[PDB]
């Protein structure tokens, strides 16, 4: 048992025959891949069982046996001795990498090269030693890629950090050499999910937008991934969401490919409702894409936006999204104002908004869009009108104003807010001395601003017109 | 025998003064009326022998929310609770509200939080009526001593809700 493992590893600290070690080494590999027990892992974990081959195999690279095997044995040790990244830090980069560069043609000596390489990068803390080597780690797994095991998907955790000018040689480049893997690899899952992210990854600069807009070529790839390869997949769904939220910009007139994407959004949306992974990204894709394209989807908006904020209350961002995408829908198409409320067959989304606000009164940007977005309703419905005021949200919201006063939007936004919301209503002399005194107050904090000052003004105008006592004070 | 002071809070035209007609005054139902102003109620608990406790509810009038909720009304007070009616996610927000400024502005001789219960006013009533799944998150986040559905026109739950807010008063 351990006295042959014990064995085996003394005769490879000799180093004497190369042809004698490598069948030593296939012999050690071959027993080690078992399920016996963990003699193998003996917590020993020592270097002189493959630190001696390592170097042996870098010295002379002209010996493939140890490059074909010591590889495999490496791997075997990591997948069984749980401490054995632990044992790589706290070097091994440097050693892989300049395995991968000089001898590393051959299509066997490299994929177990690639294979390990993403073994390894799971681990962590080892990438910057990685990118920090002279062994040019980028143009080696470019100069790599027609195989089916397409390990250099693994590529993905090295854009995590590539700096501007070098991103943008890896977009030229590497969307040169990509595009041939997406063909040539249609047919594979995790293949299309890696590209896509590292696609996701490298569309991170602003200036690349156009470069990956030189013939439509980034949309038509992700739409027909959407579309044939993944009916029901949600991570390649929330990956290319991911990407269409990154890729709207000013040239969002993409027309016949806007409907398109719109269409798939919708069917995301759909297909998958139980978490951030599609919800955010669509919501403020589709918000956006929705006001270009408006210039049956309305309802489905609707509900889809009604379970956005249903199963996802806890979160900031799901809720803020897809109150804007709710607004910006109500905004260009006022004619379901009657198809929502709190009468069955229509979503009570105003409850819900209302929700939000008060949920999340620490954040800004919720405030401002369930706030514009709540506007925009009780403008298209009059009947609306003295419901909220009825339910507690003028006092509300001036107490949140007083809250949150060092942003001219919040204020402007709340000013608006009261103005749709009080017009055509006469209120008291209480309600007039709880709301014209925080209005000015908050009219004054912020005087420079002109929005915040016309919406206070409208609002200040739609509300100034025993009693006569009372009113004098 | 002592005598205590509990404050009733919540949001406007959720039935402030039916719950205290009905648990003091045997009034349940009934028309639907404004509260301009605080009211007072006097109830007499004969909890153990020889033992009997008052108690003094005090019926705030939610109107003002945005005015200043001064600690005079809190100021002595020994208990208080907040109850909302269950047709409105804003009268959750308003109790959220009310939470806040209590927290900000109530004491206690050994300084903890007095007790706090959740009431969930007019379950009685379509369609938002057992929604306690979403009440929990709440229930379990704010810290409340206790969280209780209730109907005050059926009194189908105020009696058992209040023993058990009061027993937990004197438990402190």
């Amino acid at each position: 048992d351990e006295e042959t493992l014990k064995k085996l590893i003394v005769r490879l600290n000799n180093v004497q025959e190369g042809k004698q070690i490598e069948t030593l080494v296939q012999i050690l590999e071959d027993l080690l891949v078992f399920t016996y027990s963990e003699h193998a892992s003996k917590l020993f974990q020592g270097k002189n069982i493959h630190v001696p081959l390592l170097i042996v195999l870098d010295s002379y690279m002209r010996v493939a046996s140890v490059q074909q095997v010591g590889w495999s044995l490496l791997c075997k040790l990591i997948e069984v001795c749980p401490g054995t990244m632990q044992s790589l830090m706290g070097g091994v980069h440097q050693l892989i990498l300049k395995m991968l560069t000089v001898h590393n043609a051959s299509v066997n000596l490299s994929v177990i090269g690639l294979k390990t390489l993403d073994l390894l990068l799971t681990s962590g803390k080892i990438t910057l030693l990685i990118l920090d080597e002279e062994s040019d780690i980028f143009m080696l797994i470019f100069d790599a890629m027609a195989n089916d095991e397409q390990l250099g998907c693994a590529l993905h955790v090295l854009f995590e950090r590539v700096s501007e000018e070098q991103l943008t040689e890896f977009v030229e480049n590497k969307d040169y050499m990509i595009l041939s893997a997406l063909t040539n690899f249609k047919d594979e899952e995790e293949i299309v999910l890696h590209v896509l992210h590292c696609l996701h990854s490298l569309a991170i600069p602003c200036n690349n937008v156009e470069v990956l807009m030189s013939g439509n070529v980034r949309c038509y790839n992700i739409v027909v991934e959407a579309m044939k390869a993944f009916p029901m997949s949600e991570r390649i769904q929330e990956v290319s969401c991911c990407l269409l939220h990154r890729l709207t910009l000013g040239n969002f007139f993409n027309i016949l490919v806007l409907n398109e994407v719109h269409e798939f959004v919708v069917k995301a949306v759909q297909q998958y409702p139980e978490n951030a992974a599609l919800q955010i990204s669509a919501l403020s894709c589709l918000a956006l894409l929705t006001e270009t394209i408006f210039l049956e989807d309305k309802l489905f908006w609707l509900e889809a936006c009604y379970k956005a904020l249903t199963w996802h209350r806890k979160n900031k961002h799901v809720q803020e999204a897809a109150c804007w995408a709710l607004n910006n829908l109500l905004m260009y198409q006022n004619s379901l104002h009657e198809k929502i409320g709190d009468e069955d067959g229509h979503f009570p989304a105003h409850r819900e908004v209302m929700l939000s606000m008060l949920m999340h009164s620490s954040s800004k940007e919720v405030f401002q869009a369930s706030a514009n977005a709540l506007s925009t309703l009780l403008e298209q419905n009059v009947n609306f009108r003295k419901i909220l005021l009825s339910k507690g949200i003028h006092l509300n919201v001036l107490e949140l104003m007083q809250k949150h006063i060092h942003s001219p939007e919040v204020a402007e936004s709340g000013c608006k807010m009261l103005n749709h919301l009080f017009e055509g209503s006469n209120t008291s002399l209480d309600i007039m001395a709880a709301v014209v005194p925080k209005i000015l107050t908050v009219m004054k904090r912020h005087e420079t601003s002109l929005p915040v000052q016309l919406e206070a003004l409208r609002a200040i105008l739609h509300f100034i017109v025993e009693f006569h006592h009372k009113l004098n004070m | 025998d002592h005598l205590f002071k509990v404050l009733v809070v919540g949001d406007a035209a959720v039935g402030k003064t039916s719950l205290v007609q009905r648990y003091s005054q045997d009034s349940f139902s009934k028309h639907y009326k404004s509260t301009v102003g605080v009211d007072f109620a006097l109830k007499v608990l004969q909890w153990s022998d020889y033992e009997i406790v008052r108690l003094q509810l005090w019926d705030i009038a939610g109107l003002e929310r945005f005015a200043a909720m001064t600690r005079l009304y809190y100021r002595d007070a020994s208990a208080c609770v907040i109850m909302f009616d269950v047709t409105n996610a804003t009268t959750f927000s308003n109790s959220q509200r009310w939470k806040q400024d209590l927290d900000s502005k109530l004491t206690l001789p050994n300084g903890e939080p007095v007790p706090c219960l959740l009431l969930a006013n007019k379950c009685d009533l379509s369609p938002w009526a057992v929604s306690r799944d979403q009440i929990d998150r709440f229930s379990k986040e704010n810290g409340f001593t206790g969280w209780t559905e209730t109907s005050v026109k059926e009194n189908k739950n105020i009696n058992e809700a209040m023993r058990v807010l009061i027993e937990k008063m004197m438990r402190n």
